């Protein structure tokens, strides 16, 4: 759109699991958010917030407008759903893998609608509690979604990682396995 | 010092199992010192109406949000407002933020590795880099190679770093000089490392 950079609002409200989120984008990347349960502002990178402070509210305000207005679209559309869109997913490493060496595992689920999600981590089967974050449900331009599950861990010698993910768009709970050479 | 926003219209008519989604965006576009601001509303992926400074009022861009538009022109305060924000919000914003989101500098990471028998291949692993432009370049004993390279694509890694990877094309001779070379906004002089095999 003939830009040099964006910086957008971005906020949906759905009826499903994530009752909707409202956040803030800069060029693709996550500036903070609002933590609805919390009510307060969360920025992505700790320097951002030692820099800025935002309104928690503000959001919150809008959040609530669009709780409402979703119902008026619930109307004027006999309610329609759209068909749930598949994710493409991919994982891959933050750093070069090597030889016992602290490193993350990146997770990144691509080009999905609605955004409803179950992802688990498995590392030889085992489910992994902890070394586990994500992302919030980032939306995208041409209104799917996409989303990064990281996981921290020790590149062991013979030693197996598979992504599990469940949603709507599937039956098949799909996993991306990984490893290194 | 803190970030404006802006509230969200509210609709018209007011007065696996069922989802409803309703989206709305407020993008702002920088340009020369311009700014340019667009309000969309997104129905479950449908993109229903939307404002364009560009334009200076909404449009239907599905007959979903006729109500909306019809309503929205007809009303000079809300259009008044609009207008404003390329000045109003983006500009407070894109302003504020500038330090750590414009001025935003990491130095990436550079890292070289076989992987051969059983082709032969030479990564040249480029981590946690902010922004995302970037230059790399392969030299043999001093001299460029175009021929044999493959860059992925840039790969944001989500948390404002990016990564990247070019691999090199193989034929080690004896006493080579194989050099990864990195350019980026952040170190002004191009970092380098390289490899041989012996
Ligand atoms: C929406 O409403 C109209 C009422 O005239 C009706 O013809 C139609 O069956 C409704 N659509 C759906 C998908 O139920
Ligand atoms: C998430 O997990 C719960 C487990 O009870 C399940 O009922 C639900 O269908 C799952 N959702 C998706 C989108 O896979
Ligand atoms: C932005 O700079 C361009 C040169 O690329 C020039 O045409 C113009 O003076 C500037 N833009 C506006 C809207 O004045």
């Amino acid at each position: 759109i003939k830009a040099d950079h964006v910086s957008t609002y971005a906020a949906f409200v759905q009826t499903h699991r994530p009752t909707g989120e409202f956040m803030f984008e800069f060029d693709e990347d996550e500036m903070f958010y609002v933590d609805l349960d919390k009510k307060e502002t969360v920025w992505h990178l700790e320097e951002f917030g030692q820099a800025f402070s935002f309104e928690a509210q503000g959001g919150l305000a809008n959040i609530a407008i669009l709780n409402n207005n979703l119902n008026t679209l619930i109307q004027r559309s006999n309610h329609t759903q759209a068909t749930n869109d598949p994710p493409e997913v991919t994982v891959f490493p933050k750093e070069p893998v090597e030889l016992g060496q602290p490193n993350t595992l990146i997770c990144h689920i691509d080009k999905f609608f609605p955004p409803v999600l179950n992802v688990t981590w498995l590392c030889n089967g085992e489910l992994v509690t902890e070394g586990v974050a994500e992302s919030l449900f980032l939306p995208r331009t041409d209104y799917s979604f996409h989303k990064f599950h990281y996981l921290t861990f020790v590149p062991s010698a013979e030693d197996f990682y598979d992504c599990r993910v469940e949603h709507w768009g599937l039956d098949q709970p799909l996993l991306k396995h990984w490893e290194a050479q | 010092r803190k970030f404006h926003y802006l509230p969200f219209l509210p609709s018209t008519g007011g007065s696996s199992p069922e989802n409803y989604l309703f989206q709305g965006r407020q993008e702002c576009y920088a340009f020369n010192g311009t700014q340019r601001f667009l309000e969309r509303y997104i129905y479950n992926r449908e993109e229903f109406v939307r404002f364009d400074s560009d334009v200076g009022e909404f449009r239907a861009v599905t007959e979903l949000g006729r109500p909306d538009e019809e309503y929205w022109n007809s009303q000079k305060d809300i259009l008044e407002e609009e207008r404003a924000v390329p000045d109003r919000m983006c500009r407070h914003n894109y302003e504020l933020g500038g330090p750590m989101t414009l001025q935003r500098r990491v130095q990436p990471r550079v890292n070289v590795s076989p992987s051969k028998k059983g082709h032969n291949l030479l990564v040249c692993h480029v981590t946690d880099f902010y922004p995302g432009s970037i230059q790399v370049r392969w030299f043999l004993n001093g001299q460029e190679e175009t021929a044999g390279v493959v860059s992925t694509n840039l790969i944001r890694n989500g948390d404002w770093t990016f990564q990247i990877l070019v691999m090199l094309e193989m034929t080690p001779q004896q006493g080579d000089v194989y050099t990864c070379q990195v350019e980026h906004t952040s170190l002004d002089s191009p970092v380098t490392v390289e490899w041989k095999a012996q």
